[PDB]
């Protein structure tokens, strides 16, 4: 059994960006996604209608700047053998500090935790636990950071074995990477 | 305690050799075929003629039930009469009216019920020949040269595709009004009876139905299709008999704007074949 | 009590430690994301439009068996009580009354009384002889479960007693009615009654009758045998042949006698002739349209004919044949049926099948010259507005702006503009149809003017929505061209100017999402001094829409921050004065805003904007702001209509700003922790509820910024602002003063907990602790002993209550 999940983030459409860099709309097919988890700033109606034509599963969370406040602030879902927990990051406090990120993690008491305030994509892992900042699909702009490159990962969830394949758009090329996951 | 007659045959028609067959439902009894054919005396027209009787067709009665629910029993009669006595057909006329009927009735210390059954003229021996009629309605067609002065110019020409009509078939025809001055308010074709009872002797004519053909002004030179269906029992082939006559005319007559009826007369002859 | 102390943090070390490693992919390698029928238009339809425009206003007179003076609405509330009546005494098993029903209402139609009433009238007698021919055909079905002899029987009396009706036009309405029932009495009985039926039209000597029944022959015809066209041709042909009598002299000395002129009694005649064309050019092979078209060419006054012509016969042929039929249109008699009524007919034909490549010039050319020439404005418009789609389809933009110029000065002279608000409408919209790119659509000169004669406010707010919808999904890329750019901000002023205090807020909202595609789409290159001018004419433009302001604001930070990836950081003396210029215009910009909590966000991210270009003093100034903006949040607040509390969202704010002001250096002029210290005042000061315990939420939040930005060196850094720990350097002071401000927060949270087991409200108190307890897991060193002992304190306490 496979899982396909797009773990995404940080659209911000039309608020700092027009629109996903021209590649990722065609690397992205509808009728191939499984889920589809969003760390927020979608900013309108139309980036979470876009992403309704993807999947049908769509999970979605409350960022600092998003339109529709209905969104929860914190989400837990579970996929497969694994339980996800999203929160849109800007609850952290510092940003991306590894111990908020375990507190959030004892809160919900969730095999793996999405916060993605950060545009810099992070992937790592800490006592047993798989954290991941996608970033931010277009690029949004942020003051952490000097260089933004747009990137959005995929879960690929089999059992007890995720494998993360992490999109990254480097100058003009769609360069991927591979990370690995297993519970203990 | 109600009865009813329900004749085999749904449209109730039997010819001059067949068996009359059905079932009495109720809820002694017997059951009475008579078929008459009732003359009205009229209007004197020419020894007063006192033979103007009533003619009894047909007479015969069956003992059905010698002396709860829902009761069915079964009859049967043959249409039969001696050797040259012919079953007449069925007519709903005015002066002559041929009626054959069965009526049911039970005693009490009686219930009846009377339902009448339709009887078809045998068929011709058959040399069908249509008689194909060609007129012209002029004014030279009203029978009063002193009425006439007041009539406008008008000229029609028809074609009757046969005075001799097979009574299951439509009167057809064409009517062409070739030029009329007056604008025409209506044709209209008007089944006229003629009735005949005694000898040397009372007639008359009767409108049966009036069927309008064209209604306001017609095209001048446009064939206006005369077409007319006989009524069922308002029609009978055309019956000669000592004591009574029965044939048929139609009258196309033609009224113009300022109320001018112009009358033509085809006198028609009916038969089955 | 008891100290703070904070734990060593190595946030390169602790990251480099717990970083998987990952292994890159070269090409080749997998990754998941690598690669009757429906032709036919039925008579329910044209219902509608013939009950609709046949209306009169005089008195009616239904005479049954005597009845006068009655209204329109009157006469139909009769005829549906004649129909009532049919079907109760249909129900009732009184059939000879519901005969004598259907011969009275047929009878009715044999009247013409009042001449314009007549269409609307035959449209609703029939429906009760629909009534009729199915409600009697039924009963034979009932009979039937070559049928038994019981519906025969009774299929032949009915037929009987129809043939047995005196009056013609009665007659044949009701046996036409039952043509179905002809099925029970052979296989050929509809194949040899509807030639009969046909024939008997001839009888009816009024033209407009005799048409009406034509007409629902052919319907009665396409309901029941749609195979045998070969009959309902003669209707077409006898038809031609009765058609000279239309303007013949009875006509005319009848409409005298009723005191009606031809120009109103000739528009009657269509909604029959359309329906007959319609359902004898029915999949016709183009022999027998051909034969039709010269058999109508070859008669008189044949302009209403051709009318029909047009309106039935596929778009295809008359697309092919168009010449011819503006040859046939151009000596039609004027007095008689209208020219523009023909030629709106033909554009509508036109506007479905093309007509040939070598003709399409001339037809456009002699279109235009009778249409120009007419002289009621409303009948122009109807003509115009079907032309524009040709000419729009077919030429190019020099001929759209000649016939819009047309428009113009047609409509112009006498205020015509409110009698065709709705058709100038349809033609903007086809303009803008046929025109995407729109770089083309306003180098039409008169397309502006052609915006200014809507001078009506809703009328025109519309046409502006529609300009704007076609921009915002036919523009994939930003433009320049100056033409666009004050054309549609022209457009967005008069649609801006409808805000009012009676608007809703949804106007509101699909207006700001028109105006913010417009502004979405303006990007001046690298010239961002004359791209910051847009934005500011945009505020003086767009005031009073508040959701413009916001995406105006975002784009403003947007222009600073595309100016310092562009320079790569390494701002110039001339563009130092562009960043503050935008920082001092999204300054300006944040207070007119409506909303509060957006204030707040629209301040924060006003301020990280700020500070990523080394410019301090004004980023201080955003934070005071937004701080001094805090107390004024209110306990509850309005989301998406309805009303929600605002303790989480006052939360996650407050989070954030802490998060944020990690970063934000402390100008030497004051002390330390100086937005710090005001924040802590003021969310101390804030009136929480006293059901609210989100107050200790935010204190250990505190105690989490301390810690974290305690440490040697912070987790992130801008790119060039030197934060404290680089500012101070990791002083003894700073750390003391820290220190304190750490005993304070403790003291305030062992206060409120203190508080708190006192209310004997257990439950709160041992979440409370649980939390603190992992706060100080998270960032107390507990190496030390009071510490570490503070900490088993609340553990213990937790577990006490649960």
């Amino acid at each position: 059994g496979h899982r396909l999940v797009l773990v995404l983030g940080d659209l911000h459409i039309p608020h700092r960006c027009n629109s996903l860099p021209a590649k990722f709309k065609k690397l992205l097919v509808p009728g191939k996604i499984q889920h589809i988890l969003c760390t927020g700033n979608l900013c309108t109606k139309e980036s979470y209608d876009y992403l309704k034509t993807l999947a049908g599963d769509v999970h979605i969370v409350r960022g600092d700047f998003d339109e529709n406040l209905n969104y929860p602030e914190q989400k837990v879902v579970t996929v497969g053998q694994f339980k996800i927990g999203l929160i849109h990051g800007h609850q952290v406090i510092p940003w991306g500090d590894m111990a908020s990120l375990a507190l959030l993690q004892r809160q919900f008491d969730v095999d793996i935790l999405i916060s993605g305030h950060t545009h810099k994509f992070e992937a790592f892992e800490h006592e047993n636990k798989f954290y991941i900042n996608p970033g931010s699909a277009t690029g949004a702009y942020n003051a952490l950071e000097t260089n933004i490159i747009p990137s959005f990962v995929l879960m690929d969830i089999q059992a007890s074995t995720v494998v993360t394949y992490v999109y990254q758009l480097i100058g003009d090329d769609v360069k991927v990477e591979r990370i690995e996951y297993k519970k203990p | 305690t109600a009865l009813d007659i329900k004749i085999k045959r749904a449209n109730k028609v039997y010819h001059a050799g067949e068996v009359l067959s059905g079932v009495v439902v109720i809820s002694g009894v017997s059951l009475t075929m008579e078929g008459t054919v009732n003359l009205q005396l009229s209007a004197k027209s020419v020894a007063f003629y006192n033979s103007v009787k009533p003619i009894q067709i047909i007479n015969s009665t069956i003992e059905m039930v010698k002396p709860s629910g829902k009761t069915e029993i079964p009859f049967e009669f043959p249409l039969h009469l001696k050797g040259n006595k012919v079953l007449y057909e069925t007519y709903h006329g005015v002066f002559v009216n041929i009626q054959y009927t069965l009526r049911c009735d039970m005693k009490r210390s009686d219930l009846t019920k009377t339902c009448e059954f339709i009887v078809h003229s045998a068929p011709q021996k058959g040399k069908f020949t249509p008689s194909p009629v060609d007129f012209t309605i002029t004014p030279e067609t009203l029978q009063n040269v002193k009425e006439r002065a007041l009539l406008p110019k008008f000229l029609l020409r028809g074609h009757l595709n046969s005075t001799n009509c097979v009574i299951t078939q439509p009167l057809t025809g064409e009517l062409v009004v070739e030029s009329s001055e007056a604008a025409i308010r209506s044709v209209e074709l008007q089944l006229v009876r003629v009735e005949t009872c005694g000898c040397a002797y009372a007639r008359d004519a009767t409108e049966i139905q009036n069927i309008q053909i064209a209604d306001g002004d017609v095209c001048r030179g446009l064939s206006v299709p005369i077409y007319m269906v006989f009524p069922r029992l308002f029609t009978c082939p055309t019956l000669e008999t000592t004591n009574f006559k029965v044939e048929f005319e139609v009258n196309i007559v033609v009224l113009l704007h300022p109320d001018h009826l112009i009358t033509e007369n085809f006198p028609l002859k009916l038969c089955r074949i | 009590v008891f100290p703070w102390h904070s734990r060593n943090r190595n946030y390169k070390a602790e990251f480099a430690s717990c970083r998987l490693e990952a292994v890159p992919l070269e090409f080749g390698d997998y990754h998941p994301l690598k690669p009757v029928g429906s032709d036919f238009e039925p008579w329910t339809n044209k219902r509608g439009e013939i009950l609709a425009r046949y209306t009169t206003t005089e008195k009616l007179s239904i005479n049954l068996f005597e009845l006068l003076n009655l209204t329109q609405q009157d006469y139909v509330n009769r005829i549906e009580e004649l129909n009532q009546s049919l079907k109760d005494a249909w129900a009732s098993d009184q059939k000879v009354k519901a005969l004598k029903i259907v011969i009275q209402c047929s009878k009715l139609l044999s009247d013409t009384s009042v001449i314009q009433f007549y269409p609307s009238k035959f449209v609703l007698i029939t429906d009760i002889l629909d009534t009729f021919g199915k409600l009697v055909y039924e009963r034979i079905f009932s009979m039937c479960v070559n049928a038994n002899d019981t519906a025969k029987e009774t299929c032949l009396n009915w037929f009987f007693k129809i043939a047995s009706i005196r009056e013609l036009i009665p007659r044949f309405y009701v046996e036409a009615s039952i043509l179905k029932c002809n099925k029970f009495l052979s296989k050929t009985g509809i194949s040899e009654c509807l030639p009969r039926l046909t024939c008997m039209i001839r009888g009816i000597g009024d033209p407009l009758v005799s048409v009406y029944a034509r007409a629902y022959l052919c319907r009665v015809g396409m309901e029941v045998a749609p195979h045998l066209k070969e009959t309902l041709n003669k209707n077409f042909f006898d038809f031609l042949l009765t058609f000279k009598q239309i303007h013949g002299d009875t006509v005319q000395n009848q409409l005298v006698v009723q005191g009606v002129e031809l120009p109103s009694y000739l528009p009657l005649y269509p909604p029959a002739m359309d329906w007959i064309f319609q359902c004898i050019s029915y999949h016709a092979p183009e022999a027998l349209l051909t034969e039709m078209m010269e058999r109508c060419k070859k008669l008189g006054n044949n302009a209403l004919l051709l009318n029909s012509v047009m309106s039935a016969f596929r778009a295809e042929f008359i697309a092919t044949r168009s010449m011819d039929f503006i040859g046939m249109i151009k000596e039609c008699d004027e007095s008689g049926f209208p020219k523009h009524l023909l030629f709106r007919s033909l554009g509508l034909n036109l506007a479905l099948a093309d007509p040939p490549e070598s003709d399409r010039l001339q037809i456009l050319n002699e279109a235009w010259k009778v249409i120009t020439k007419l002289k009621n404005p409303q009948d122009y418009i109807n003509c115009a507005e079907v032309w524009v789609e040709y000419t729009c389809k077919h030429f190019t933009k020099r001929e759209v702006n000649t016939v819009l110029a047309d428009v113009i000065k047609h409509m112009t002279p006498d205020r015509a503009f409110e009698d065709s608000y709705p058709q100038l409408q349809l033609i903007i919209k086809k303009v803008i149809a046929h025109f995407h790119d729109f770089s083309v659509l306003f180098s039409v000169e008169k397309f502006l003017p052609f915006l200014d004669m809507f001078q009506k406010e809703s009328v025109r707010v519309e046409v502006c929505k529609c300009i704007m919808d076609a921009f915002i999904k036919h523009q994939q890329e930003p433009t320049k061209d100056p033409v666009i750019l004050n054309a549609l901000l022209h457009v967005c002023k008069t649609m801006h100017d409808s805000v009012n205090a009676l608007t809703l807020e949804d106007e509101k909202r699909m207006l700001s999402y028109l105006i913010n595609g417009f502004i979405k789409m303006v990007s001046f290159g690298r010239d961002f001094e004359q791209q910051l001018s847009f934005y500011v004419e945009s505020r003086s433009m767009f005031c009073n829409l508040e959701p413009v302001l916001v995406q105006l604001i975002h784009s403003v930070n947007r222009l600073a921050m595309e100016t310092r990836k562009v320079m790569k950081g390494n701002h110039s003396r001339k563009t130092a004065a562009f960043v503050r210029a935008c920082v001092a215009y999204c300054f300006i910009t944040i207070p007119s805003l409506a909303g509060i909590f957006t204030r707040l966000n629209l301040y924060l991210h006003s301020g990280q904007v700020a500070l990523a270009n080394q410019c301090l003093s004004q980023a201080d100034a955003f934070f005071k702001a937004a701080i001094s903006l805090v107390p004024e949040v209110p306990k509850m607040i309005n989301i998406d209509g309805k009303m929600r509390p605002s303790e989480s969202f006052l939360l996650e704010f407050l989070c954030n700003f802490f998060s944020t002001l990690l970063i934000v250096p402390d100008h030497p002029e004051h002390g330390v922790l100086f937005l710090v210290r005001e924040l802590l005042n003021v969310i101390q000061d804030y009136t929480w509820e006293d059901n609210s315990d989100e107050k200790i939420r935010i204190y250990t939040c505190v105690l989490h910024l301390l810690s974290a930005m305690s440490q040697e060196t912070y987790l992130y850094h801008i790119d060039k602002v030197d934060s404290n720990d680089s500012l101070y350097g990791g002083d003894s002071k700073f750390l003391a003063e820290n220190n304190k401000l750490c005993e304070t927060v403790m003291a305030q949270i062992l206060e409120h907990l203190k508080t708190l087991a006192k209310d004997e409200a257990l439950k709160r108190q041992s979440s409370l602790g649980l939390s603190f307890f992992n706060s100080i897991l998270a960032h107390g060193d507990l190496r030390n002993n009071k510490l570490n002992q503070l900490s088993v304190n609340l553990w213990h306490l937790a577990q006490r209550h649960g």
